[PDB]
RNA sequence: CCAGGGCUACACACGUGCUACAAUGGCGCAUACAAAGAGAAGCGACCUCGCGAGAGCAAGCGGACCUCAUAAAGUGCGUCGUAGUCCGGAUUGGAGUCUGCAACUCGACUCCAUGAAGUCGGAAUCGCUAGUAAUCGUGGAUCAGAAUGCCACGGUGAAUAC
């Protein structure tokens, strides 16, 4: 239907349709449906507007697409400009949890370039 | 020699299409009754008919010419289809010039340079770029249809 | 001390040393070999010097650096 | 004007979520409801409340359970 | 219009008392509002200029004029006659209506509202402003849009001083700093 | 002799492995069947608490009885219908638990969110002839904490040898 950012996917189970929201995964999507009184098996298409209306406000209790990306970028910016270790690792594009960079860490470094 | 080169945009996998229920007839009766076929990706079909057995209307149904008995015609998901129907007249029943007519489908990233190089590759000249579309020969219209199949 | 049940950690030598400093405020940079100790909000405005292995580098304290352990602000290994 | 070359311009009644009835002309033709306009916008408190993130001193002190 | 009668009723008195005028026809008044977009690139996609003109016409119900390159500047590969942008000039009733329906609903829709700067003046009392995007107007419904094209608005008034131009737009409840 | 750091550094290359790229599968509910092995500043039931790692009181046993310890592939039912997908789980932000003087360099694990490459892999190359390969789980040594490695056990169980 239409939720905070956008809810494109109809024809999918509601419990797994709200997972297209940047901030709702699987355990929260299960919780929100139970809180709003909607079961899990019921498809989003079958949902009359008397249900999705309560879904557009339930997500307001969790930080979501509208603000979540701003906070994460702000969160990373705080460490990057701080000068601490995890800021330095972000600055160079290297692993920040303290793991091997001798051979692995293709995901963080990037594609294999000579 | 026309430097025709067809290039895919986003390739697909597994089944290209699935068609079941195929039954349709207009006057004499159902030309084909309950035709079942499945096409994997990369397949090439050669569906020849010999003058009036549905050899073109089956393709028209597959591309979309509705109301068959077939209720289970289905395409792939990211599917993009290019169509070359045997009637090039209707697509040129219009007073559009050749180049602007080719410019109905310049995709996001294609410019004047690309839309005109795709026909310059087809040895069409800017000499001829200013002529109305409905004045080209049968082979010239057919090759322009390839110049349209390239774009999509 | 990596649990709320135990409590935030600082070494005794550092804890008594910082207490004397705030008694007279900001002074000459504090040289310390402690890197395993958290940063308490009682030493905001100091320029303590941690030892990365070969030298003492001065780390400036700020309200933002109040939950990070001291060694975080001294790169121990050089690179390019 | 120049005899029907412009998009159609007619009076519409676009209202806000806080009421706010306005008689305006627009080239939409379908009534619109939207967020708060400048008639009731938080242009004096929307900025004073924006600074809320920042400061780990109080976060450390609330974690001081020991 | 509504804002026109608001002006003629009360802003005349406000500015007259604030600047000790002696004639009605001496108070500064808005004379035109010109909103344009320089699409930059149309040589690549000649139709994108058409779409930009359509966006501007949707924003303000007047068919835009397509303004073409003046001199063949060599930096960006253009020559004389190339269509470069589109422009709409609004006067009278349409001017007042667009001014009102901008300042009331279109301005607050900008992300991270701050309030428009007070130093955006040319020095003769004429204001200029950007939007950085056009979705903030109620006339775009997320269907044909492909780019994030914006506008450039110049409110040209008969004010003869920067201070008078400040006060004229201040008296209209402008979102200033 | 001691405090701190390095042995964990990263434009790259090679070797041994784990996880996958899904429909002879993913998830949810319910439920059968093992063998071997360990334990005294040790194994830790029961009950309560915590969404969970786990915390509290806390029986039993130096042991064919007490604990680890609910085995899993499977079976029955339901949904997902070929999508980078209810496949994949890296990476990253935040919130935590346990050892341990001490977890930043540099531990394991848990909760929420994010969701990368990957849609059967070039030349080439490895193992296996029967309870074998393949596939699924449990245990032990080392060990305060910390294995996809090492050592050992069982369940299902092939194709082919002219
Ligand atoms: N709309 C129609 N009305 C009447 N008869 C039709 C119609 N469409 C097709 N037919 C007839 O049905 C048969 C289907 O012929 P079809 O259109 O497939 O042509 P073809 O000769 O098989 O091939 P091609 O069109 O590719 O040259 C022909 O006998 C044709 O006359
Ligand atoms: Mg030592
Ligand atoms: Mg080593
Ligand atoms: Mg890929
Ligand atoms: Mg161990």
């Amino acid at each position: 239907a239409r939720i905070a950012g956008i809810n494109i996917p109809d024809h999918k189970h509601a419990v797994i349709a709200l997972t297209s929201i940047y901030g709702v995964g699987k355990t929260r999507s299960k919780a929100i449906l139970a809180a709003a009184g909607i079961a899990e098996d019921v498809k989003i298409s079958e949902l009359s507007e008397g249900q999705i209306d309560t879904l557009r406000d339930e997500v307001a209790k969790f930080v979501v697409e509208g603000d979540l990306r701003r906070e994460i970028s702000m969160s990373i910016k705080r460490l990057m400009d701080l000068g601490c270790y995890r800021g330095l690792r972000h600055r160079r594009g290297l692993p920040v949890r303290g793991q091997r960079t001798k051979t692995n860490a293709r995901t963080r470094k990037g594609p294999r370039k000579p | 020699n026309p430097f025709i080169r067809f290039e895919q945009d986003k390739k697909l996998f597994r089944n290209a299409l699935e068609v079941e229920g195929l039954t349709k007839g207009f006057d004499n009766g159902p030309l084909f009754k309950n035709l079942n076929l499945l096409l994997e990706v990369g397949e090439k079909l050669a569906v020849l008919g010999t003058n009036g057995v549905g050899k073109s209307t089956l393709l028209k149904t597959l591309v979309g010419d509705l109301q068959p008995d077939s209720g289970t015609v289905k395409w792939s998901e990211n599917a993009r289809i290019g169509y070359y129907a045997q009637d090039h007249e209707y697509e040129f029943e219009n007073d559009l010039t050749v180049f602007e007519w080719m410019s109905q489908w310049k995709q996001e990233g294609d410019d004047e340079q690309a839309v005109r190089s795709i026909l310059g590759r087809l040895l069409f000249s800017q000499d001829d770029i200013k002529k109305p579309a409905k004045v080209l020969s049968g082979g010239e219209k057919g090759r322009m249809l390839f110049g349209k199949l390239m774009m999509q | 001390m990596r649990s709320l049940k135990k409590g935030p950690f600082i070494d005794l030598h550092l804890l008594k040393k910082v207490e004397k400093a705030v008694e007279s405020g900001d002074k000459k940079p504090l040289r310390t070999w402690s890197r395993r100790s958290t940063i308490f909000p009682n030493m905001i405005g100091l320029t303590i010097a941690v030892h990365n292995g070969r030298q003492h580098v001065p780390v400036f304290v700020t309200d933002e650096m109040v939950g990070h352990k001291l060694g975080e602000f001294a790169p121990t290994r050089t690179y390019r | 004007m120049k005899k029907d070359i412009h998009p159609k311009y007619e009076e519409i009644t676009a209202s806000c979520s806080c009421g706010n009835v306005m008689k305006i002309r627009s080239t939409v033709g379908h009534d619109l409801n939207l967020d708060v306009c400048s008639k009731c916008h938080p242009f004096f408190t929307g900025k004073q409340r924006d600074v809320a993130t920042g400061g780990r001193v109080d976060r450390f002190n609330k974690r001081f359970n020991i | 219009a509504k804002l026109h009668d608001y002006y003629k009723d009360e802003v005349v008195k406000k500015l007259m008392t604030e600047f000790n005028y002696n004639s009605v026809m001496q108070v500064p008044r808005v004379e035109k509002i010109t909103l344009n977009m320089g699409v930059g690139e149309a040589i690549a996609d000649k139709k994108l200029l058409d779409n930009a003109a359509a966006d501007l016409a949707a924003i303000s119900g007047q068919k835009p004029l397509i303004t073409k390159a003046r001199k063949s500047v060599a930096g960006f590969k253009i020559r004389q006659g190339y269509p470069i942008g589109c422009k709409v000039t609004l006067r009278g009733e349409r001017m007042w209506e667009f001014f009102e329906r901008l300042i009331t609903i279109a301005v607050p829709r900008i992300r991270d509202f701050r309030g428009l700067s007070a130093k955006s003046f040319d020095g003769r009392g004429n204001y200029s402003m950007g939007v950085r995007e056009q979705i903030i107007f109620p006339e775009i419904d997320y269907d044909k849009v492909d780019r994030v094209r914006g506008l450039d608005i110049t409110i040209t008034t008969t004010a003869k001083s920067d201070e008078e131009g400040r006060a004229l737009l201040a008296a209209f409840d402008f979102p200033f700093r």
